[PDB]
């Protein structure tokens, strides 16, 4: 009674319920995994389709922040764009008083206090954002972080998110993140994403992917889909 | 029912209802069906008013010169968005000497509308912006939402009993990209004329549409403007 | 507001309605008091009329302590049971 | 008894009682983890341990072993989001001790300036109680090793051989008849106990990997994390 | 620093602490006043006083000049702000435009500044009222009132305190030309309105008559008794 | 479920907001019409008691030269928009050495509409009636207390404004000469009020192009009286 | 100059038991004189003065501010102020403008309230605490201040001699400059009573 | 400014009373028993610190935190609220020390101190210090002992108790306290009426005993603190 | 965060002010001080609330404070809630000295504070003083004066008081021994002792549980009379030598 009001007031049972029905709120979003090879980290997003309901392409949920970083977020859009801008404006004091690319770990960490700090006051909420953080170079090499919107900062090879989350995890034991490369992990990860997700809860849906590391030179961007077509030529002979 | 106080507490299914409450306000606002071809865009918007005498209220109005935007539910923060949304257009008119494309632009909206959504004793703008555009790439529609969500569309419509307007757009709304401006308009308002009630009109008065092109600049179309585009048009049926 | 009236239609079988007497006018200086105030103000017309001897209630006689008995009624408490459930 | 806000806001009960903090108090039940702080003559060392729930676990990235000073080590417990904030604040004042006294801190003021900063928490109740719990250790001139400790009640604390948190109740009845007796204490003396406390809460007998033991000694005063190889050599000398 | 809402619109369209005020002011000390063309005449009464304690500490009429005088009813420790931001406001409309200060202008002061004492955060609104006397300039009589809203309001009559209705009805006799045709007649005419008015027991009625542009004169005990003698005998004569 | 005084209601809106609309009802009615010669307004000053002084209590007030103007509900509330709005159509003549319009005047107080919160307080419930010759001839505008801006010909306020309306559109045309406006105005007015018809009970507010200002004056309602 | 504006010179020389201070009664802009009743030594608490030599302004303001300080230290703490933490209470006065001090040249005479002890310090214009233990000298010309005090003053000295010496050094020393003189005043305190005199000096 | 609500948290109850301040009342009664009398050359203070197991070292932690060289002081109630203040007075005597020059007075820190923590249960937002300070020194030759409360008001006690058992405590320094003795007699019957309420165990780390000599206020070492009592009193 | 506010500030709709009636609730318990009328001089007395023998008395006068050496003041409450406005006023009156050079008058002495105390009654939710204290002094243009401040903001100034609401016996005894002009402040001041040796609970009139400060006008010392128990004990029992005396009629 009352006790999940503010953020900042404790509970009898010694936890904050606003950081737990935060934490739902991004599971109620559509998937959204993650996955690192050795050379590289690979990216990707699922989104629905309700109506129509507009043109393809718009508001992805695919940011890219920095030079060698990008942003896959789930949960609420609005947030996650605001929280991109910050991470946007730290990456450019990073440039800007060292002048060299963030690692991701201190990023992260800058960002993870954010996330932590707008839960220690009743006047702003914690955020309902809970997104991926990769980056791939050649005197850093491949590292993927999660963040979850309680702040904590860590990172494993890979992450999911979204409803479906450790259906979406589990055959990831099944593929090596070492041996394959990081041209095979695309359509990896594809097939099962056009396999996860079953249709009678949403007839029609988009899949976008995203890919940074040395095959295009630390430069981060979304993989153009006319590009080899990777995913649907596979992902749609996958089902049988 | 009292956990609905604040902006800022989290409902415990994660819905914080104060932007739902302001997404009602959105569906009382007149219904305004914008849409845009390849080509050229046509933004249609329905003026209301309390009594006969009074004139009826004007939704569309002029920012930039290719960007015109309508409008629904308050007022209020609608024409203080609109101080902000001037402001943006005359900034890079005068240090880049050059305006802003919508994409990048309306993401300065949701960052402004973050705040108010999020501090404690601020609230949420109810919002019914239909932003219209055109870069280097052709026009731009998108939507406003006290949420703070921006989606590209070809069109979408807001306010009272739009969805029944959207049921018209899927089918027409993918072989109206190729059409021109001419019927264009009148394929704009067609939606609207199945949201108000089909035993009256629809006057020229009541009703207000813009046309803004590549090589055309927006201008505000209204009363005698519209009788152009009401012209030559069949009523419904029964 | 045009609806106010309606009780005063039928409180106006009781006593004795003078012909110069306006309904309207009543009704518009009592917002939100329902049916049961302006039923008080029916009765107080009499109530003090008896006091006064007068036989029929003049509509200049009792408005004079109806714009009294809505205030000082409003005084200690406006009854606010929109407040009640809000 | 309660009365009024007292159970959501920082005040004294009717009794004089505090709730927010003994809500905090066992916050760091919901991190399931153990640590134990064990220091002998010219040596302390510290031991840990953690989760691995699934395989694609960063074992770097995960490790609960923080250092705020080259000389200095640290340990948290309880949920991890709470504690990184205390870290940066940590080190921030380690170097402004640098910075203005031109000389190493003691870490035995380090954790009293914490402390006050804790002080704040408690006392302000619009803000969140940082209810984590800060565990350190310190090198003296001619004072031998130091361990200290801090809980969220804005206090300073340090001593021999303390150990707070889940499971560290029985730990301590444990220790406490171990290092008396007359036991004097070198650096295998407390690598060794380290285990035993352990295990007899425990009693799993893992792999070493799971466990981080950290340890500060003067011999290079620089504080050393150690690898799995030799936490094995000290595990299977232990069990003959 | 201070932020919160003190008032707020209720759903009935009325404020609360704004329109409740008024029962302080119902509350409180009366207070009467006339005004004529020559010499205008204010009053008080319910002092409450033991007799055994000093008037001037108790004495709830003061003046901004010598022009234009200030009478308040209601709880003094927040007419006392009012005085002295009063103060402070005739004396820059001493400053600059150095002609004497309008009641007009004044009292708008008081209004306006009492209005938004009852808009922005962290200001409770005063539960006070009160009424201002004078002669304008060239010979012309000047009062005004305030309101817990801020209006001001020009009065023939002063009837507020407790009992407003009460003296109000007796002033309806009062506004006969007769009354006061002469300065003589007013002064007696006060004693006559607080007759009506409280107790009426001749020791807590106190009464300053300004004419023209003479400041005012506090009278002692001693010409009030002689009229409160002349009030009975009126009411002799006229049996 | 007192949230914040600014939080939005469930159905819904602002609270306070809808609040104040209400406190329109319980204050004076004012009808306004709109003539090809002028604008005419009238109030009723509603008077309590005979210890009020007629010219004590205005409710309109001209805060232009040329553009007129009048207040609903509360008086004090009013107050502060009124003698702010005559400055910023003051230096607008200053800056452009020429008259702020008719129209400008709206988005002036809109702008200042709602301005009420707390951090970075109570909104004005005062409905206000713009009168006014722009550069199109004799204009009258009407505004609310939620910043909703409309034109309107002949717009009523105060208590009967939802019965004054009525009998409006019923003798309303656009062919209203000026002279058939004024009594038109005064025929609602006595209908409305409880008080018989005096030259300190109502007032009227008449502003054209080539007779001003005017404003008005005294004498002349005299005049009028008789006309009924 | 800034301090030979106004002018003026205060000196002050402790006794054997007891404690005398003088100063002159000159007041003037430049080479005119204004009047001769200008009040500059100010008494503070009991047996015990303050002498200030500079603008009369700084006189003025540093004696009232003083006071105010000196008063609240009273009022908390019911026992008089120390020679000490007078002298340290001007001091930090003086250092509270570093870049925008007052000009003054401030002497401090006074008995300690514990016993019949005197005290005797001066301070710089920055509020630099300097202590001596035989006189302090303050004003337009040190020359013959310095000069004839060496010459004149003694470690064990009666107020008979401490008078008539600390008036002839004021006379000699007055009498050199134009911008002092129109009298002197001579305050010389003991634990007893409290004695004041005025010297007869030059008009011209 | 936090936001800046700053809303004073304590209403006055029907009778005048105080709500947070009396709860922290509760606090100070409920905390540790300490101590102090004030005879003859000077005060003699004594704490008690006992741990709550055998691994605790109080080589570390002090009780007994002087202010001064010649200003000591001890406490009741939580120890957390008490470091505040420390540094507080810490900082509060150098204004004191660096305009005047001169040793603060022992009766001068009170009313600072007190005023800050008058306005510190008056400022909005924030409840009160739950600890009452028991203040010493020599000043001008005759020593002062005084004791603070969380409402913030000061008193002058020749021997005065906190802590559990403190009115039980106080009618014995009452009766057994009396006159004025030296300092080594204040040590005495400190160490007797302490061992009233103490367990069944008595080392030099479960009290310790602090003095204000004339001199100034030393600190004993726990070797003295076991010399005088081992053979407590 | 407006939920936990108690809304200190706003009244109460009866209206009464709610803090303010609980604030004088606290004045009619603890302190008690008394006032007289006297000529040539002013008197004041206080009954100390630590009649405990343990106490060192190191504080001289303790619920006497001295805020000028023309005035001083009589506290009644919180003894720190009163130490914040003493320093307060003192300082008020140190500057009004130290721009005019002129001792400040009470009048616009106490207003001034009253002023102060309103403050924190109008916004913030602070809470207010519930200290009412006295004030005694001389001006040259009125002379003796006597006041009293109250936490609603206005001063209670009179020429008699009642401290605390034990004193309200006092002031039907204050009626019965009105005077006017007569001082004889010794006689005001076995009056004053006459009150609390009925009034007050404690009985026998213990000299050392009582302080009686006088100020007597002196020119221009303006000297400030501290005295002693033991010439008061002799006061008590040529006081009691009255009583004694009294019984002698019947
Ligand atoms: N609009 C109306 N029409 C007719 N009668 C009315 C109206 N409003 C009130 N009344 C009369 O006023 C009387 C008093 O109403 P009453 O107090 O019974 O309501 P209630 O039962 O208390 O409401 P609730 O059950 O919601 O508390 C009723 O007997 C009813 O006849």
């Amino acid at each position: 009674t009352g006790y999940d009001l503010s953020a900042s007031t404790f509970s009898p049972d010694g936890r904050v319920f606003q950081v737990e029905y935060a934490m739902k709120a991004v599971e109620n979003s559509s998937t959204a995994i993650g996955i690192r090879c050795k050379d590289g980290v690979v990216f990707g997003v699922e989104k629905l389709v309700l109506s129509k309901l507009y043109e393809e392409g718009s508001n992805k949920r695919l940011f890219n922040v920095d030079r060698h970083v990008g942003m896959a977020v789930a949960g609420l859009l609005a947030d996650a764009r605001s929280l991109a801008d910050i991470a946007r404006e730290e990456a450019s004091n990073f440039r800007s008083n060292f002048g060299y690319n963030i690692p991701l770990k201190h990023l992260a960490d800058r960002v993870a206090m954010y996330v932590h700090a707008y839960t220690l006051y009743s006047a702003v909420r914690p955020f309902g954002c809970s997104f991926m953080l990769g980056s791939y170079s050649v005197n850093d090499g491949a590292q993927l972080y999660m963040i979850d919107p309680s702040g904590v900062s860590y990172g494993y090879w890979g992450c999911a998110i979204g409803k479906a989350r450790q259906a979406a995890k589990t055959e990831i034991e099944k593929l090596q993140m070492k041996e394959m490369t990081c041209r095979d992990i695309v359509k990896e990860v594809a097939k099962i994403i056009y396999i996860v997700h079953d249709e009678v809860k949403d007839k029609a849906f988009e899949l976008e992917l995203s890919w940074v590391g040395e095959l295009t030179n630390g430069r981060h961007e979304i993989v153009p889909k006319d590009i080899r077509e990777e995913a649907e030529k596979y992902a749609k002979e996958s089902l049988k | 029912n009292q956990y609905d106080n604040d902006v800022t507490v989290w409902s415990p299914q994660g819905r914080i209802h104060q932007i739902e409450y302001a997404m009602e306000a959105v569906k009382q606002g007149s219904a305004t069906v914008g849409l845009k071809s390849k080509t050229h865009a046509v933004l249609v918007a329905l003026k209301r008013a309390q009594s006969e005498l009074a004139a009826h209220q004007k939704k569309i109005l002029h920012v930039d010169n290719h960007i015109g935007i309508s409008i629904a539910g308050l007022t209020a923060d609608a024409r203080l968005l609109c101080n902000f949304m001037r402001q943006e257009c005359l900034d890079s008119r005068f240090v880049f000497d050059r305006p802003l494309p919508v994409s990048r632009l309306v993401s300065l909206i949701g960052s402004k509308t973050q705040i108010p959504t999020q501090r404690y004793g601020r609230r949420p703008y109810g919002v019914g912006l239909l932003i219209a555009g055109y870069d280097d790439m052709g026009p731009h529609i998108f939507q406003t939402c006290p949420s703070a969500n921006y989606f590209d569309c070809r069109a979408m419509s807001i306010g009272a009993r739009s969805q029944s307007a959207r049921t018209y757009l899927e089918r027409h709304m993918s072989e109206f990209m190729e059409c021109n401006l001419n019927e264009l308009v009148k394929h704009g308002l067609r939606a609207l004329r199945e949201t108000l009630p089909a035993e009256q009109d629809l006057t020229t008065k009541n009703v207000s549409i813009g046309i803004v092109g590549k090589d055309l600049e927006f201008t505000i179309y209204d009363d005698d403007d519209v009788s152009p585009f009401l012209e030559g048009l069949e009523e419904r049926p029964q | 507001l045009e609806g106010r009236t309606h009780i005063f239609k039928i409180h106006a079988r009781s006593m004795s309605v003078e012909r110069d007497i306006r309904f309207e006018l009543l009704a518009r200086l009592c917002p939100n008091s329902t049916g049961a105030e302006i039923r008080s103000v029916c009765t107080e017309a009499g109530m003090f009329a008896i006091r006064a001897r007068r036989k029929i209630a003049t509509e200049k006689d009792f408005l004079e302590a109806v714009n009294k008995v809505i205030k000082s009624y409003a005084k200690f408490s406006a009854t606010p049971r929109y407040m009640t459930y809000n | 008894s309660s009365a009024g806000f007292d159970r959501h806001i920082t005040i004294f009960s009717p009794e004089g009682r505090l709730y927010q903090v003994e809500y905090a108090f066992k916050a760091i039940n919901q991190g399931g983890l153990t640590s134990v702080a064990v220091r002998g003559k010219d040596c302390a060392v510290i031991v840990t341990q953690k989760k691995v729930p699934d395989k694609l676990l960063d074992s770097s990235t995960v490790t609960h072993l923080f250092k705020i000073t080259e000389n200095i080590g640290c340990v948290m417990t309880g949920m991890t989001a709470d504690s990184r904030s205390q870290v940066q604040r940590a080190r921030y004042e380690a170097a402004n001790w640098k910075y203005k006294y031109g000389y190493e801190i003691p870490v035995d003021m380090l954790c009293k300036r914490i402390a006050d900063i804790s002080q704040v928490y408690t006392q302000n109740a619009e803000m969140r109680p940082l209810g984590c719990c800060m565990i350190l250790i310190g090198i003296d001139e001619e004072q031998g090793p130091q361990v200290y400790k801090c809980d969220p009640a804005g206090y300073y604390c340090g001593f021999k051989a303390t150990a707070a948190g889940v499971k560290q109740t029985e730990s301590t009845s444990f220790l406490e008849k171990k290092v008396k007796k007359k036991f004097d204490w070198t650096f295998e003396q407390t690598v060794e106990t380290a285990i035993t406390c352990l295990s007899t809460v425990l009693s799993i007998d893992f792999k070493p990997s799971e466990i981080e033991v950290g340890v500060v000694t003067v011999e290079n005063p620089k504080f050393r994390i150690l690898t799995e190889a030799e936490i094995d050599a000290h595990l299977v000398a232990l069990a003959e | 620093s201070y932020d919160r809402a003190i008032t707020v619109f209720s759903p009935d369209g009325h404020l609360f602490q704004v329109e409740y005020a008024q029962e302080a002011v119902k509350k409180g000390s009366t207070a009467v006043g006339v005004r004529g063309r020559d010499i205008v005449v204010l009053g008080v009464e319910k002092k409450s006083v033991a007799k055994l304690q000093d008037e001037r500490t108790v004495r709830k009429i003061c003046a901004l000049d010598d022009n234009v005088c200030m009478a308040f009813a209601g709880l003094t420790a927040d007419a006392r702000i009012v005085i002295n931001r009063a103060r402070v406001e005739c004396q820059s409309h001493r400053l600059t435009v150095e002609d004497p200060v309008t009641v007009e202008y004044i009292t708008r002061y008081i209004a306006s500044l009492k209005q938004r004492y009852t808009q922005s955060n962290g200001r409770r609104p005063f539960g006070i009222s009160a009424l201002i006397v004078g002669f304008d300039f060239d010979g012309t009589p000047r009062l005004y009132q305030t309101d817990p809203s801020g209006t001001y309001h020009a009065w023939k009559a002063n009837a507020i305190g407790r009992g407003a209705k009460s003296v109000r009805e007796f002033l309806e006799k009062n506004y006969t030309d007769e009354a006061i045709e002469t300065d003589d007649l007013t002064i007696k005419l006060v004693i006559k309105a607080l007759l009506e008015v409280v107790q009426s027991g001749g020791k807590n009625i106190e009464l300053a008559v300004m004419r023209r542009d003479q400041s005012l004169k506090i009278l002692n005990p001693e010409e009030i008794e002689k009229y409160v003698a002349e009030i009975e005998k009126e009411k002799e004569e006229n049996e | 479920y007192d949230r914040g005084v600014n939080t939005f209601s469930p159905e819904g809106r602002l609270f306070q907001v809808e609040y104040a609309i209400e406190a329109i009802k319980l204050g004076s009615t004012a009808i306004g019409i709109q003539t090809s010669e002028g604008v005419c307004l009238a109030v009723e000053k509603r008077i309590t008691s005979p210890l009020m002084e007629p010219s004590s209590i205005e409710k309109i007030v001209e805060i232009d030269a040329h553009i007129g103007c009048a207040m609903s509900g509360l008086i004090a509330d009013a107050k502060t928009l009124i003698d702010k709005a005559r400055v910023e159509t003051q230096n607008h003549w200053f800056t452009y050495n020429e008259t702020m319009t008719v129209e400008s005047v709206t988005q002036a107080v809109s702008n200042l509409a709602l301005q009420f919160g707390e951090e970075d307080s109570r909104p004005f419930g005062v409905a206000l009636l713009f009168g006014g010759v722009d550069e199109k001839g004799p204009q009258l505008f009407h505004m609310d207390p939620s910043g909703t801006f409309v034109q309107c010909d002949a717009r009523a306020i105060g208590s009967a404004s939802e019965g004054a309306q009525s009998s409006l559109q019923e003798v309303y045309h656009k062919s209203m000469t000026l002279k058939e406006a004024i009594k038109s105005s005064l025929i609602i007015l006595k209908q409305v009020m409880e008080e018989k018809l005096n030259a300190t009970n109502i007032e009227l507010a008449t502003v054209q192009p080539g007779q001003n200002f005017h404003m008005f004056t005294k004498e002349e309602l005299e005049e009028v009286i008789k006309d009924i | 100059s800034i301090m030979s504006y106004n002018g003026g010179a205060v000196m002050a020389m402790k006794g054997k038991n007891c404690v005398a201070i003088a100063a002159d009664r000159r007041f003037g802009i430049q080479a005119q004189m204004v009047t001769t009743d200008f009040q500059k030594i100010f008494p503070m608490g009991d047996r015990l003065y303050i002498g200030l030599a500079g603008l009369a302004t700084d006189v003025q303001t540093v004696a009232q501010r003083l006071k105010f300080r000196l008063n609240l230290y009273e009022l908390k703490e019911g026992r008089q102020i120390k020679p000490y933490t007078l002298m340290s209470m001007v001091a930090n006065l003086l250092y509270e403008k570093r870049f925008g001090p007052y000009y003054t040249e401030p002497v401090i005479a006074g008995l300690d309230p514990k016993t019949f002890k005197p005290f005797i310090c001066s301070l710089d214009l920055i509020g630099c605490p300097m202590v001596t233990d035989d006189f302090v000298v303050s004003g337009t010309c040190a020359e013959q201040m310095y000069g004839m005090c060496e010459s004149l003053w003694e470690p064990n000295m009666d107020p008979d001699h401490l008078f008539e010496t600390i008036s002839q050094a004021m006379l000699n020393a007055v009498d050199r400059d134009a911008v002092s003189g129109m009298g002197v005043i001579v305050h010389i305190i003991e634990k007893d009573k409290i004695t004041t005199r005025t010297l007869k000096a030059r008009m011209d | 400014a936090e936001r800046g609500y700053s809303f004073s948290l304590t209403t006055f109850s029907p009778s005048g009373k105080l709500v947070q301040i009396e709860y922290a009342l509760a606090a100070v009664a409920g905390g540790a028993p300490s101590v102090g009398i004030k005879a003859a050359n000077g005060v003699v203070l004594a704490t008690e610190k006992k741990q709550k197991s055998i691994l605790y070292d109080e080589r570390s932690v002090h009780k007994v935190e002087p202010i001064t060289k010649h200003i000591g002081l001890v406490y009741s109630g939580m120890g957390p609220d008490y470091r505040v203040l420390v540094h507080r007075a810490r900082k509060l005597a150098q204004q004191y020390y660096l305009v005047y020059q001169e040793p603060i007075p022992t009766a001068q820190l009170v009313q600072r101190v007190a005023s800050v923590m008058q306005e510190y249960t008056q400022s909005g937002g924030v409840r009160p210090f739950g600890v009452s300070l028991l203040i010493c020194g020599w000043n001008e030759g005759r020593p002062y002992l005084f004791q603070s409360d969380p409402s913030g008001a000061y008193f002058a006690w020749k021997a005065t108790a906190m802590g559990k058992n403190y009115v039980n405590g106080k009618t014995f320094l009452e009766k057994r306290y009396n006159e004025d003795l030296e300092l080594e007699d204040a040590i005495h019957t400190a160490i007797l009426t302490l061992k009233e309420s103490f367990e069944g165990q008595m080392t030099e780390d479960n009290i310790e005993v602090g003095i204000c000599n004339e001199a100034g206020f030393r600190r004993l070492t726990p070797t003295e603190v076991k010399d005088y009592l081992a053979a407590i009193a | 965060s407006r939920r936990y506010d108690s809304r200190t500030t706003i009244f109460s709709p009866e209206g009464r002010l709610y803090q303010v009636e609980y604030a004088m609730e606290a004045i009619g318990h603890a302190g008690t001080c008394l006032g007289i009328l006297a000529n040539d001089g002013v008197l004041l007395a206080a009954e100390r609330r630590n009649i405990h023998k343990l106490l060192d008395e190191v504080f001289f006068s303790e619920k006497i404070y001295k805020l000028n050496e023309d005035m001083a003041c009589s506290v009644a409450g919180i003894t720190s809630d009163a130490n914040v406005l003493t320093n307060e006023l003192r300082l008020i009156a140190q500057r009004y000295l130290l721009q005019y050079q002129e001792p400040i008058p009470c009048e616009q002495l106490v207003t001034a504070l009253c002023d102060i105390k309103q403050a924190y009654t109008q916004f913030g939710g602070k809470r207010p003083f519930g200290v009412s204290l006295l004030y005694i002094g001389w001006d040259k243009h009125y002379g003796f004066q006597l006041y009293q401040s109250d936490p609603s903001g206005n001063y209670g100034g009179w020429k008699a008081t009642c401290i605390g609401n034990n004193s309200a016996a006092a002031v039907s005894m204050l009626k019965q021994d009105y005077k006017e002009g007569e001082m004889t402040l010794k006689s005001a001041l076995a009056l004053a002792i006459k009150v609390l040796n009925k009034t007050m609970d404690v009985s026998k009139l213990s000299a050392e549980k009582v302080e009686i400060a006088t100020l007597t006008r002196e020119n221009g010392k303006t000297v400030i009379r501290v005295l002693k128990q033991k010439e008061v004990e002799q006061l008590i029992k040529k006081h009691e030598e009255e009583e004694a005396k009294a019984e002698r009629e019947k």
